[PDB]
C-alpha cells in the first residue's frame, strides 16, 4: 500500500553533485530500510545504499565515500546525493523499501517497493530541440526522423493519436556529439498513400520545442 | 504468591505432558520436544528458570489464539499475570548475582543432555554469564556429570517401572 | 561482493512451455536470502520470490523458486503471455552491498519472420543543414539477430551507421530495426548509389534495397 | 561434541524472545549510550544516556498530560514503572518532563549532585530496566556513577534497535516488584 | 514406533447377528487415555457410537445402539473392543477407534484414530454381478456397462483389460430395494473408432469369486 | 439433545479463497469442547482444530478456529488442492456424549458446464431376463445440481429410478451423473417411447434425450 | 513470589553441601556446622524460620565480602533482596500467632537433635514464645522425638544407600 515517488535534477554536468528525493506516501516512515538502487543498460542492477530510522547506514563500497542517504523524518522523504559525478553515474535510479522484520533483524526480506525511476544523464551538453526531417516513401511504409535534441525524453504520435496501428517508434540513440537521434515509422496501404493525410506529432518538452511535419510524398 | 499456570500441550503425542518449543520460540534451531519426566518438574520447583520460561512463552501463545488482538498494544494483561507466570524472586536472586560479580542467568541460553540412541532428554537448566561473558562448559562441568547421574537414575526407576 | 551469474542471457520459448532460470553465487548465500524480480520495460522491478523459494503475493502457483548454498533456480512452468519479461536474481543475506545478477530476457519464440525492408533517402531540409542521414527500416522480423550492411557505391561501411531496435510488439511478438548512416553533405553528393542490405533468417539470400540520389 | 557418561551428549537452546512482542515489553541494547524498551510492533520508548539535554524547564506535567489523555496508555505504564521503582526519588526538579501532543519525553538529570545522587538511584533502575546488554552502558554496594549528564526516556518508532543485545523481557519483567519500594512519604 | 491404533474385525452378518470389532494401541500409553467408537454409514455424517473411560470404570452409548453394543478395553493387552450384537441393517457402516483424553488440563478432542473397519448387515447372499452393454447410438459417443444386482460390494471394473483409462466414469454403486448394489460404468469415445476398436469391460467381483468380460457393440 | 448445525452444507469455493466454515449449537456450549475435523473419503478423521482455536500437529495454520457461546467458526485463509474435503464439529459433554455436524463440503468453484446426455435402451439380453434398465447419462457438468426427469409415452415417472454422482474430477472439476429407470419386462413394452429430460443452468433450454423401443 | 538464594558453603568439606554458623553468627557459642542432608531441606521447605535465617545470614556475609561498604549505611540493597532471603508469609504467620495467644517464633532461638557418637545433626526448629515467656521443653516433647525418629529414619536410608 506503501507508494515511493523520486524525483531531483535529471541533469548533471560532470564533476558536481547529484541530487535526489524520495517521497514516502500511504504508509508510516518507519520499519523500513530506505534503498537507493540505479540500473545502467550496460553493467544492469547496482545497489546503492541503505539508510534505516534505527540510525544504521551502508553503502556501496563501489561508491567510495561521495554518496550520502539522509531520512528527514519530518517531511517523510529520504534522499540521495552522489558528489563528483562522471558519466558513469548515468543511470535510471530507484526508491526502495525494505520492509525490517525484527528487532535484531533476526529474519530479513528484501526490497519489494521500488518507485518509477527517474532517468539521470551526466554530461556538459545543453538542452537543444530536435529538427523533424521526415521520411519519404501494396503496403508502403513512411516516417519521421527527430535527429539532434537533448534531452531525453521525447514524444512523437501519428494523426493526433488516431494513428496507432502499424507505427513503430525506435528508442533514441547517442552520436558523438552528445546529441541524441529517433526514428519513428508506420506502414499503410499502397492505396490510400495519395488520399489520407499523414502527420507525425513531436514534442521535446525540455526546451518546450513541438515541431510538427507532414508527409513529404515526392 | 507462587507460581500456577500449567503447562498444557499433550496433543498427538505417545503419553501426555512434556512441551514443544517451536521454531518461532528458538534462535535459529528447529523445534525441541522435551518429555513429561523433565517438564513436569516445572510444577515443583522453585528455582527452574527454563520453567519460568515455559510458562511465558505458553501464556504468550495462549493469550494471543484465545484472545483478540487490540489496536494499541496493552501490557495491562502481562501486568496482571507475570507472578503466575513467573517467580519474581528468581530473577531478583539473579539480579543480586550480577550486582555481585557472581555468575548469573539471563534467561537467554540453556543446556540440556540428550540420550544418543533413545533420544531423552533432560530439563534445560540456563547457561549462565558474567558481564558479558558466558561461563565455559568447563566452568561447570561437574554439574553436566550429576545431571548424567540423574538422568541414568531416572532411566534405571524407568525400567523397573516398566514391568 | 558475492557475483551472482545468471544463465541463460536469453530464453526464448513460447506460451505453455517450462522456463529454467539458473543462478550461482560466488560464495554461499545466507539463509538462503536470495530473491528473483520481474521488470517489464519502462517498469520497475517486481518481488516474485523471497527466500530462495516463497513466493510473493499475488504470483501464482506458476512460479517455483528453487535452490540452497550456491545453487539456486527459478522455474515458470505452463508460461503464460504476462511472464514474458527479463528475471533478476538478488541476494540480501550477505554485508554491503547487496547484489543483483545481470539478467535473464524471456522472449515469446513464434514462427520465423522475414524483415521488411525500406530505404530513405535524406530529406532535401536535411541537405539545406550540411548533413545527410539515410535511415534503413527492418519491419516485423522474428527472431532478432539480423545485420544491416550499409554499402555506397558498392562500398562496405563501417563506423558511420547506428542501430536500435524496438521491443518485441504484444500482438505478433516480432522486433523491428532502424540503421541511420550519417555522412556530410560533402561525402552523399560524392557518391550516388546508396544501399542497405539486410541478412535475416527468414531471408533465403540477403536482401538489398537502394535509392539514386535525385531519382 | 561433548559426550558425558558416554551416551549423553551436551546440547544447547536459545529461545527467541520476540515471540512476546504482542504480549510483553521488550528490552535491548544498541550500543553504549542507546538502549530500547519496545512494546509491540508499532512503538517503543529510547532510553538515552547523553551529556546533551533536550528539556531546559523544570516542569512535568503529568496532571496536565493525564486529562488530555493522548499519550500511549502502555509507554505510560512503562515510564511510571521505571520512575516508581527509583529507589530514594526526592529531587523532584531533577526531572522534567514534556508530554505536548501525547509524546513522552523524560528528562533525569544525572549531574543535580555517591549513594546518596539522584543519579544512583536512577541508574539502578537503568540497570535492572535495560538489564540484557547495560553492562556496556557503566562500568560499590550497588551505588554506581556515570560521566554522562542526563537520562533521556523519549518514545521511538519500531526498528532493528536491538544491535548489541538481543531483546529480552526480563529486565521489565523483573522490575515490576520494585514499583513503589523504597519510595518516600510526601 | 509410531503412534497409532491397529483397527480388527468387521465384515458380513445378517439381521440379528453379531460381531465383535478389535483395535489395538502401538507406540502411546494406553491406558492414560479414554476411547471411543464412531461409525459414517453410508452417505450420512459421522456419527458417535460409545466411549469407555481411561481406567474402564466408565462407558457411554449412544442410544441408537444401546443395549446392543458393549465397549470394553484390556490395558494389559493395551485393546479396545466392541461386541455389536442384534444387528440391524441401519448398522451398517465403517467404524473408526479413536483415542481421547478427559481432564481438566486439556479440550476434548480425538486425536489418534484407527483406519475404517467395514460392517455390512444384510440378509443378502453373497451374488455376482450380471454385466449388460450400454451401446452408443459424429464428435464422440458414449458406451459403457451396467453392472446390476451383486452383492457385497466392492467391484472393480476396467475397460479393454487395463489399457483404455481416459474419460472413464464408473459411478458409486445405488443399494436397489432387493439389497443388491448396482452401478454403471461409463467411457466416451470417438465415434469415428465405433468399428475399428473393440470395446471391453471387465467386472471383477472379488467376495464371490466372479470375473465378467462383456463386449459393448453399436445397435 | 444438543443439535450442530453447520452452514453452509456445501461451501463452493476456487483455490487460494477464504473459506469460512461455520457450527451453530443448540445450546450455549463451553468453547473448550469444540473440536473440528477434516475427513477426506480414502482415509480417517483428521484432528484439525481443538479447544475452538487450538491447531493440531500437522495442521498447516491456514486452518483456524475462533467462537464462543454457540456460534464457531473454522477458517481456512487460502484453500490449497488437498483442503477440499468434508469438514465436521464436535462438542463433548452433552448428550449425546460427543455430538457432530452433519458436515460442511468444500468443493472446488468452476466456470458453469453444460451436461452432455446420452440416454441408453434396455440390453435384450436384460429383456430375456425380465427387468429392463434404461440408462441416462449426464457427463461433465458443473455445478452438481442436475434435474432428471423420466418420461414415458410422455408421462411423468416418480419412484422408479435412482441416482448416482461421480466425486469432482480431479482434473476438470466436473460431475457425471447417471439415473437408472427400472421397469418389468412387461411394463417396458407397454409403452413405446423412453425420454429422461435433463435441467441444468448450464443448459440453454432443458435437454430431452429419448429413444422408441426398436 | 518464592525464596530463592542459595546457600554456598562446600569449601574443605567431606561432602559438599551444608552450612556452618560461625561464632560471630551465634551468641556466646562455638561455630556449629549443620550438614548436607539438614541444610539441603532449606532449598524446598517452605516453612522453616532457620532456613529463612541462614539465607539472611549468608546474603549479609556475601554482600559485606563482595560489596564494597559505602560511606553511609544504606538499607537500599536489603528491601531490594528481602524476599528472596525471607518468606514474609512465614513471619506473617509467626505474627498472626502472636496476635491469637498461640506460641509462636521470634527468630533468635532455635533446638536441634545430636547423635552423641555420629555427631550427626537435626535441622533446627524454632523454639517458640508468647508475651515474653520461651516455651518448656515439655510443652513440645512428642515433637523432639519424631524428630529423632526421622533421623533414626535418616540414618537407616543412609546405611542402605552405603552399598
Ligand atoms: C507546565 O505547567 C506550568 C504551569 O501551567 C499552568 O498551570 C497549570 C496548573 C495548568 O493550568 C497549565 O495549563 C497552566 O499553563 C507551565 O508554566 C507556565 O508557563 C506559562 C507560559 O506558557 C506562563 O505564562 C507566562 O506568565 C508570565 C508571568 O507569570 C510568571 O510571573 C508571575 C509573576 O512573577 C508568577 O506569578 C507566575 O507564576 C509566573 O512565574 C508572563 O510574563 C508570560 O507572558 C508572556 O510569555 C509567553 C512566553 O512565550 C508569551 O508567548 C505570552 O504571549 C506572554 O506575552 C506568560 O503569560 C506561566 O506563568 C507558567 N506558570 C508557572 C507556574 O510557572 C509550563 O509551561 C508547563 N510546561 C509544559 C511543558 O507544558
Ligand atoms: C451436561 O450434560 C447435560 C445432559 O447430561 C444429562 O444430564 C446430566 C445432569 C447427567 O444426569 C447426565 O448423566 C445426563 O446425560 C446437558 O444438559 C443440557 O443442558 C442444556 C442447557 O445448557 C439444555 O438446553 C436447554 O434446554 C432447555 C430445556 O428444554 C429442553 O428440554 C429437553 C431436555 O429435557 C431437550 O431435549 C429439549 O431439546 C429442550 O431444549 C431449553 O429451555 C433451552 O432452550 C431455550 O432456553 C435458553 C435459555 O434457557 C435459550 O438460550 C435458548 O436459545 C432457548 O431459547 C436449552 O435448549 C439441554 O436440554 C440439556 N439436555 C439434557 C438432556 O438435559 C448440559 O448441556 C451439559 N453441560 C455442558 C456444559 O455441556
Ligand atoms: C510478534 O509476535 C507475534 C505473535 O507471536 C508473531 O507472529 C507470528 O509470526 C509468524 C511469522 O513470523 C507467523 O507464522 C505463520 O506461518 C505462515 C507460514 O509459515 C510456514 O512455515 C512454518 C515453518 O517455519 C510451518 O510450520 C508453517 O506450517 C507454515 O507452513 C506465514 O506465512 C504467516 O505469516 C503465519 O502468520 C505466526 O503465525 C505468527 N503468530 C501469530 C499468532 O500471529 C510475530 O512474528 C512476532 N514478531 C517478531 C518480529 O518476532
Ligand atoms: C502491527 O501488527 C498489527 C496486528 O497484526 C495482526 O496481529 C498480529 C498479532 C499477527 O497475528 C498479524 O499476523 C496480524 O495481522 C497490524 O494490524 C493489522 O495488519 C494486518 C496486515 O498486516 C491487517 O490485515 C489487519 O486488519 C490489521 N489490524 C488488526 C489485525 O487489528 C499492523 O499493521 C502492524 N503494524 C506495522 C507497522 O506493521
Ligand atoms: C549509538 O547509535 C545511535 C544511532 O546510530 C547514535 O545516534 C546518533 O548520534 C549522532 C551523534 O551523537 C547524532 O548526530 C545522530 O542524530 C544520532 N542518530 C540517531 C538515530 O539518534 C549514537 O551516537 C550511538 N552512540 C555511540 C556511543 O556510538
Ligand atoms: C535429541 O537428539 C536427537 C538426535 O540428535 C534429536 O532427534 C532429532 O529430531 C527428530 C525430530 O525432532 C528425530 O526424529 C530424529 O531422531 C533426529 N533428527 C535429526 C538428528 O535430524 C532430538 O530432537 C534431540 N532432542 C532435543 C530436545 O534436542
Ligand atoms: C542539571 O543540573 C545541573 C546542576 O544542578 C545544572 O548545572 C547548573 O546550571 C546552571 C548554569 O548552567 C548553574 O546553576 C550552574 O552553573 C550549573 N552547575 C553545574 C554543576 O553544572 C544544569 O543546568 C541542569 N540541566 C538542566 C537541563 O536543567
Ligand atoms: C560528558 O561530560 C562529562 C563532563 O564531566 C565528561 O566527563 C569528563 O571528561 C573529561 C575529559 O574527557 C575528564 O577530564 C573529566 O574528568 C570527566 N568528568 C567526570 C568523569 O566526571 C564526559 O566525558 C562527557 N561524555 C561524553 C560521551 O562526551
Ligand atoms: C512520539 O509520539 C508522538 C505522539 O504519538 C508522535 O507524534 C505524532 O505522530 C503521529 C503519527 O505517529 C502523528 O499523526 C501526529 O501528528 C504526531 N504528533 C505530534 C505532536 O508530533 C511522535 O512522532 C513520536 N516520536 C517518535 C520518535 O516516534
Ligand atoms: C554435636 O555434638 C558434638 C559433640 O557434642 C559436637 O562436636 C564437638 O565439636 C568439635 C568440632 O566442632 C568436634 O570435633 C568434637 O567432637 C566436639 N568437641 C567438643 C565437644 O569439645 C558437634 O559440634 C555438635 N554439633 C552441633 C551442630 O552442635
Ligand atoms: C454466557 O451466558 C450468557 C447467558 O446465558 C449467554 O448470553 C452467552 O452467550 C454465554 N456465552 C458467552 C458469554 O460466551
Amino acid at each position: 500500500q506503501v507508494q515511493l515517488q523520486e524525483s531531483g535534477a535529471g541533469l548533471v554536468k560532470p564533476s558536481e553533485t547529484l541530487s535526489l528525493s524520495c517521497a514516502v506516501s500511504g504508509g508510516p516512515f518507519s520499519g523500513a530500510y530506505w534503498t537507493w538502487i540505479r540500473q545502467t543498460p550496460g553493467k544492469g542492477l547496482e545497489w546503492i545504499g541503505e539508510a534505516g530510522r534505527s540510525g544504521t547506514t551502508n553503502y556501496n563500497p563501489s561508491l567510495k565515500s561521495r554518496v550520502t542517504i539522509s531520512l528527514d523524518t519530518s517531511k517523510s522523504q529520504f534522499s540521495l546525493k552522489l558528489t563528483s559525478v562522471t558519466a558513469a553515474d548515468t543511470a535510471v535510479y530507484f526508491c526502495g523499501r525494505r520492509q525490517i522484520m525484527s528487532l535484531s533483524n533476526l529474519y530479513k526480506r528484501p526490497v519489494d517497493s521500488w518507485g518509477r525511476g527517474t532517468p539521470v544523464i551526466v554530461s556538459s551538453a545543453s538542452t537543444k530541440g530536435p529538427s523533424v526531417f521526415p521520411l519519404a516513401p501494396g503496403t508502403a511504409a513512411l516516417g519521421c526522423l527527430v535527429k539532434d535534441y537533448f534531452p531525453e525524453p521525447v514524444t512523437v504520435s501519428w494523426n493526433s493519436g488516431a494513428l496507432t496501428s502499424g507505427v513503430h517508434t525506435f528508442p533514441a540513440v547517442l552520436q558523438s556529439s552528445g546529441l541524441y537521434s529517433l526514428s519513428s515509422v508506420v506502414t499503410v496501404p499502397s492505396s490510400s498513400l495519395g488520399t489520407q493525410t499523414y502527420i507525425c506529432n513531436v514534442n521535446h518538452k525540455p526546451s518546450n520545442t513541438k515541431v510538427d511535419k507532414r508527409v513529404e510524398p515526392k | 504468591g507462587t507460581f500456577t499456570w500449567t503447562l498444557s500441550d499433550s496433543e498427538g503425542k505417545d503419553t501426555p505432558g512434556g512441551y514443544c518449543l517451536t521454531r518461532w520460540m528458538l534462535i535459529e534451531a528447529e523445534l525441541k520436544c522435551f518429555g513429561n519426566t523433565a517438564v513436569a518438574k516445572c510444577n515443583e520447583k522453585h528455582d527452574e528458570e527454563f520453567c519460568d520460561m515455559l510458562r511465558l512463552f505458553d501464556f504468550n501463545k495462549q493469550a494471543i489464539q484465545r484472545l483478540k488482538a487490540p489496536a494499541q498494544t496493552s501490557i495491562q494483561l502481562i501486568n496482571k499475570a507475570v507472578n503466575a507466570l513467573i517467580n519474581d524472586q528468581l530473577c531478583m536472586k539473579n539480579h543480586l548475582r550480577d550486582i555481585m560479580g557472581i555468575p548469573y542467568c539471563n534467561y537467554s541460553k540453556y543446556w540440556y543432555l540428550n540420550h544418543t540412541t533413545t533420544g531423552r532428554t533432560s530439563l534445560p537448566k540456563c547457561w549462565l554469564v558474567s558481564n558479558g561473558s558466558y561461563l565455559n562448559e568447563t566452568h561447570f562441568s561437574d554439574d553436566i556429570e550429576q545431571q548424567a547421574d540423574n538422568m541414568i537414575t531416572e532411566m534405571l526407576q524407568k525400567e523397573y517401572m516398566e514391568r | 561482493e558475492i557475483v551472482l551469474t545468471q544463465s541463460p542471457g536469453t530464453l526464448s520459448l513460447s506460451p505453455g512451455e517450462r522456463a529454467t532460470l539458473s543462478c550461482r553465487a560466488s560464495q554461499s548465500v545466507t539463509k538462503n536470502y536470495l530473491a528473483w524480480y520481474q521488470q517489464k520495460p519502462g517498469q520497475a522491478p517486481t518481488l516474485v520470490i523471497y527466500d530462495a523459494s516463497t513466493r510473493a503475493s499475488g504470483i501464482p502457483d506458476r512460479f517455483i523458486g528453487s535452490g540452497s548454498g550456491t545453487d539456486f533456480t527459478l522455474t515458470i512452468s505452463r508460461l503464460e503471455p504476462e511472464d514474458f519479461a527479463v528475471y533478476y536474481c538478488h541476494q540480501y543475506g550477505s554485508s554491503p552491498p547487496y547484489t543483483f545478477g545481470r539478467g535473464t530476457k524471456l522472449e515469446i519464440k513464434r514462427t520465423v519472420a522475414a524483415p521488411s525492408v525500406f530505404i530513405f533517402p535524406p530529406s532535401d531540409e536535411q541537405l539545406k543543414s550540411g548533413t545527410a542521414s539515410v535511415v534503413c527500416l527492418l519491419n516485423n522480423f522474428y527472431p532478432r539477430e539480423a545485420k544491416v550492411q550499409w554499402k555506397v557505391d558498392n562500398a562496405l561501411q563501417s563506423g558511420n551507421s547506428q542501430e536500435s531496435v524496438t521491443e518485441q510488439d504484444s500482438k505478433d511478438s516480432t522486433y523491428s530495426l532502424s540503421s541511420t548512416l550519417t555522412l556530410s553533405k560533402a561525402d552523399y553528393e560524392k557518391h550516388k548509389v546508396y544501399a542497405c542490405e539486410v541478412t535475416h533468417q527468414g531471408l533465403s539470400s540477403p536482401v538489398t534495397k537502394s535509392f539514386n540520389r535525385g531519382e | 561434541t561433548s559426550l558425558y557418561k558416554g551416551v549423553y551428549e551436551l546440547q544447547t537452546l536459545e529461545l527467541n524472545m520476540e515471540t512476546l512482542n504482542m504480549t510483553m515489553p521488550l528490552s535491548c541494547t544498541k550500543n553504549n549510550s542507546h538502549h530500547y524498551i519496545m512494546v509491540g510492533n508499532e512503538t517503543g520508548l529510547e532510553l538515552t544516556l547523553t551529556n546533551t539535554s533536550i528539556i531546559n524547564h523544570k516542569f512535568c506535567n503529568l496532571s496536565d498530560a493525564h486529562k488530555k489523555n493522548l499519550y500511549d496508555h502502555a509507554l505510560m505504564s512503562i515510564i511510571s514503572t521505571f520512575h516508581l521503582s527509583i529507589p530514594n526519588f526526592n529531587q523532584y526538579e531533577a526531572m522534567s518532563c514534556d508530554f505536548n501532543g501525547g509524546k513522552i519525553s523524560v528528562q533525569y538529570n544525572l549531574s543535580h549532585s555517591h549513594c546518596g545522587t539522584v543519579a544512583n538511584g536512577v541508574l539502578q533502575t537503568f540497570m535492572r530496566m535495560a538489564w540484557g546488554g547495560s553492562y556496556i552502558a557503566l562500568d560499590n554496594w550497588d551505588c554506581i556513577m556515570t560521566s554522562y549528564q542526563y537520562l533521556i526516556i523519549q518514545n521511538t518508532t519500531w526498528e532493528d534497535h536491538c544491535q548489541f543485545s538481543r531483546p529480552s523481557p526480563i529486565g521489565y519483567l523483573c522490575l515490576l516488584s520494585q514499583r513503589t519500594r523504597d519510595i518516600y512519604i510526601s | 514406533d509410531e503412534v497409532q491404533l491397529v483397527q480388527s474385525g468387521g465384515g458380513l452378518v445378517r439381521p440379528g447377528g453379531s460381531l465383535r470389532l478389535s483395535c489395538a494401541a502401538a507406540g502411546f500409553t494406553f491406558k492414560s487415555y479414554s476411547m471411543n467408537w464412531v461409525r459414517q454409514a453410508p452417505g450420512r455424517g459421522l456419527e458417535w457410537v460409545s466411549s469407555i473411560t481411561s481406567g474402564g470404570s466408565k462407558t457411554y452409548y449412544a442410544d441408537v445402539v444401546k443395549g446392543r453394543f458393549t465397549v470394553s478395553r484390556d490395558n494389559a493387552k493395551q485393546s479396545l473392543y466392541l461386541q455389536m450384537n442384534s444387528l440391524r441393517a441401519e448398522d451398517t457402516a465403517i467404524y473408526f477407534c479413536a483415542r481421547s483424553l478427559h481432564s481438566t488440563s486439556q479440550p476434548s478432542y480425538m486425536d489418534v484414530w484407527g483406519r475404517k473397519i467395514t460392517v455390512i448387515v444384510s440378509s443378502a447372499s453373497t451374488k455376482g454381478p450380471s454385466v449388460f452393454p450400454l451401446a452408443p447410438s459424429g464428435g464422440t459417443a458414449a458406451l459403457g456397462c451396467l453392472v446390476k444386482d451383486y452383492f457385497p460390494e466392492p467391484v472393480t471394473v476396467s475397460w479393454n483389460s487395463g489399457a483404455l483409462t481416459s474419460g472413464v466414469h464408473t459411478f458409486p454403486a445405488v443399494l436397489q430395494s432387493s439389497g443388491l448394489y448396482s452401478l454403471s460404468s461409463v467411457v466416451t469415445v470417438p465415434s469415428s473408432s465405433l468399428g475399428t476398436q473393440t470395446y471391453i469391460c471387465n467386472v471383477n467381483h472379488k467376495p464371490s469369486n466372479t470375473k465378467v468380460d462383456k463386449r459393448v457393440e453399436p445397435k
